[PDB]
């Protein structure tokens, strides 16, 4: 499936 | 609730060492204490709260989609289908519980546009997990349940934040992906991701150097999708 | 207990299709459940038993040391030493609940070297696991008793098995690491490693191509031990 | 901490 917001650096 | 009996801050501060030791369920249940003290949280505890689901659906749905993998592929005995269903169970309860504490009573609270836009984004992401999974009477429902708190969601970001605002980024990223993914309208993604892309970028002169950073890192991630895409 | 309703042959099925999803506290509730149907294990089932817990305790260690680490640097209120004791008694859970596996009844009715070997390295794995973590009027009891239990597999599997035998293999790996992390036997550990290696070495000429590469594989890990120890 | 047996392959 296509990538999401990720966890915050 | 098990949490009831700790103090806010405990239970903030706990959250901060489960996240340090990659303990995301744990995490989860301090945050879940935390909101339901009934006070407001801050930035920086809506992040934690963030984090924590986020990775405990992560896993499930990760599992999830091997399992589904593996039904497909199937179509032996009920096993495979029988625990694909436990781990959907067990991945709804969690979106559940997250709705449930958006709904009491963090989104009817939240008066600043960046936890309302923070809050409704969530929602948003956690009806497109239901979504995800659904099948039968109600999966019409749950997606436009999804889609309902995006666009309430846009519908502020545009009026109160700027273009570059990392949350306002992360919500044209995940509805874009709603979008694609969800929607069957890949093409209304594709325009979503474009549009806040060049937005971002036309604004990226009036930040300081942190915050260009957090802005440029969102579109990276945009024009991934994008190039993905087409 | 929860799985006394689920067919063994199931419960294999969908311990190994936990391990595929990286659903391991499913796959550890799972083998749980076949081990206390009563009937001995082959060794499939045993190394998905392995597996299964070494994985659950493997995260709950690596999350105790953290913590444990934040708590050594901190000597602030009780928060820190609180959510290390809970992790820390759920680790010693997870241990009780394999060794109890082990006790009741595994290790009595194992009567192959292969089984009665593997078996006794688990025991002392687990008792090493809460030699780790303990303090106060037990620990030269539980130190002692993964001693034993090491002892008599290492006995065992010199009188019954070849020495490039992969079980005999690791649990010298583990009983080394025992030595040196555990007992304050440095020397022993490295002795220990350095025959375990040489006396494979001397026997890999009688090994098929496939079994060479599992062999190899964990003498290479006692090297990379004796590298570091050296 | 030194390392112990890993995961089977
Ligand atoms: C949905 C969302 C959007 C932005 C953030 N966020 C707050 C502060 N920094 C960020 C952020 C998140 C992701 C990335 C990409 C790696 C950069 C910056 C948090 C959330 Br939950
Ligand atoms: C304790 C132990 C020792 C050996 C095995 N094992 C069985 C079959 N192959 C192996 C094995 C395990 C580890 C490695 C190093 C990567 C190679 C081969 C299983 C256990 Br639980």
């Amino acid at each position: 499936r296509t990538p999401s917001l990720p966890t915050p650096p | 609730g098990a949490m009831g009996s700790m103090e806010r801050a405990s239970l903030i501060q706990k959250a901060k060492l489960a996240e340090q030791a990659e303990r995301y369920e744990d995490m989860a249940a301090f945050m879940k204490g935390a909101v339901e003290k009934g006070e407001e949280l801050s930035c920086e505890e809506r992040n934690l709260l963030s984090v924590a689901y986020k990775n405990v659906v992560g896993g499930q749905r990760a599992a999830w989609r091997v399992l589904s993998s593996i039904e497909q592929k199937s179509n032996k005995g009920p096993e495979v289908r029988e625990y694909r269903e436990k781990v959907e169970t067990e991945l709804q309860g969690v979106c559940d519980t997250v709705l449930g504490l958006l709904d009491s009573h963090l989104i009817k609270e939240a008066g600043d546009a960046e936890s309302r836009v923070f809050y409704l984004k969530m929602k948003g992401d956690y009806y497109r997990y239901l979504a995800e999974v659904a099948t039968g009477d109600d999966k019409k429902r749950i997606i436009d349940s999804a889609r309902s708190a995006y666009q309430e969601a846009m519908d502020i970001s545009k009026k109160e934040m700027p273009p570059t605002n990392p949350i306002r980024l992360g919500l044209a990223l995940n509805f874009s992906v709603f979008h694609y993914e969800i929607a069957n309208s890949p093409e209304e993604a594709i325009s979503l991701a474009k549009t806040t892309f060049d937005e971002a970028m036309a604004d990226l002169h009036t930040l300081s150097e942190d915050s260009y950073k957090d802005s440029t890192l969102i579109m990276q991630l945009l024009r991934d999708n994008l190039t993905l895409w087409t």
